[PDB]
């Protein structure tokens, strides 16, 4: 009586669809990340935690190219040694928690990758107002 | 052995103490060295 | 440096009250002897030899 | 909310957060304590007897 589309747009619904259609839900992720005598103590480091670790995945996508898209992209090609799966396969085939044990070790490279490129795109892009 | 004219560091010191008990009071001493008592005011 | 008190110490338990404690000094066995420190004398002659230069 | 096509290994016995609840019990437990009233002025002798029966 209450309809399932709702919990399939409630939080952590859509953990075991396809990630194609996963990705038709992030906000709602995003928004329950954020916020929603001795005890308060504990309350309040629970908390700065919490914001802590926002502001460090806010400064992640800072550093890289996009801030509040949500959705982004960049300028480095896909390793095919890294993931060598088909692209028709991996959107509507795998769930992201399979995706992420797959490509988990493949980590920090790409992060430095995505700093690095950015950061060429950043002095390229100096240069060319530079030059007008 | 006691030497008259140097002093030794160490007193026997005997008292009243409480108990597990309240009514109960007991005897006990112990050993103290000179530089944490003074005397009050023979005996 | 060395430093030592060469007595000998028993300690002794006095219960003051309900589930209390107190340690005191009980018995001393051996001899009754005084604490005292020593350093080496050539060392501390250099060293203080380097301080004045 | 429910969540479909879903397989995830739990444990009971390696689980926390029974830890610190047994800490957090405990904690409240003498939490109620600090306002309440100590008998050290009780633990005496006590001239004791059979009730009447
Ligand atoms: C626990 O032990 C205590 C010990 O002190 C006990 O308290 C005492 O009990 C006795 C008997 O119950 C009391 O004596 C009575 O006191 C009342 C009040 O003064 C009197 O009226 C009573 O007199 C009656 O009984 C007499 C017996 O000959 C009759 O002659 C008379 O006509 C009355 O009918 C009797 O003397 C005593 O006063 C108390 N003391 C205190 C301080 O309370 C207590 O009862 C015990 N409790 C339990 C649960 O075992
Ligand atoms: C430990 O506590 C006890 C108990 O209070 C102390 O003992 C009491 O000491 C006083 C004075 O020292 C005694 O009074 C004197 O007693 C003698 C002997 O009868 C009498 O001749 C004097 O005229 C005076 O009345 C008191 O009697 C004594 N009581 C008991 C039960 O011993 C004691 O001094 C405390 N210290 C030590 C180290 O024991
Ligand atoms: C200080 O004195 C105590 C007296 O008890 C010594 O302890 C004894 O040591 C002997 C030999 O080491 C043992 O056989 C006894 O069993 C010990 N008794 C106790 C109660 O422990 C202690 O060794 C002495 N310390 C020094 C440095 O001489
Ligand atoms: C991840 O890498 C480790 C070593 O780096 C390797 O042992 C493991 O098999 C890898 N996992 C997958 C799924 O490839
Ligand atoms: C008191 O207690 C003892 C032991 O419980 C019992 O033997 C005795 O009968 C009781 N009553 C009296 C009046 O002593």
């Amino acid at each position: 009586a209450v309809g399932i589309g709702a919990v399939f747009l409630g939080f952590l619904g859509a953990a075991g669809s396809t990630m194609g259609a996963a990705s038709m839900t992030l906000t709602v992720q995003a928004r329950n990340l954020l916020s929603g005598t001795v005890w308060g103590i504990k309350q309040l480091q629970a908390r700065v935690l919490a914001v802590e670790r926002y502001l460090r995945d806010q400064q992640l996508l800072g550093i890289w190219g996009c801030s509040g898209k949500l959705i982004c992209c960049t300028n480095v090609p896909w390793n095919s040694s890294w993931s060598n799966r088909n692209l028709s396969e991996i959107w509507d085939n795998m769930t992201w928690l399979q995706w992420d044990k797959e490509i988990s070790n493949y980590t920090q490279i790409i992060y430095g990758l995505l700093e690095e490129s950015q950061n060429q795109q950043e002095k390229n892009e100096q240069d060319l107002l530079a030059l007008d | 052995n006691i030497t008259d004219d140097m002093r030794g560091e160490l007193k026997n010191c005997s008292f009243n103490m409480t108990t597990e008990l309240r009514d109960k009071k007991q005897k006990v001493y112990s050993l103290f060295y000179r530089l944490d008592v003074v005397q009050i005011n023979s005996n | 440096i060395n430093c030592t008190r060469p007595n000998n110490n028993t300690r002794k338990s006095i219960r003051i009250g309900p589930g209390q404690a107190f340690y005191a000094t009980g018995d001393i066995i051996g001899d009754i002897r005084q604490a005292h420190c020593n350093v080496s004398k050539a060392t501390w002659n250099e060293t203080l030899g380097k301080v004045v230069k | 909310i429910h969540l479909e096509n879903v397989t995830e290994e739990f444990n009971m016995w390696k689980n926390n957060m029974v830890e610190q609840m047994h800490t957090d019990i405990i904690s409240l437990w003498d939490q109620s304590l600090k306002p309440c009233v100590k008998l050290t002025p009780l633990c005496v002798t006590l001239q004791c007897t059979n009730v009447t029966n």
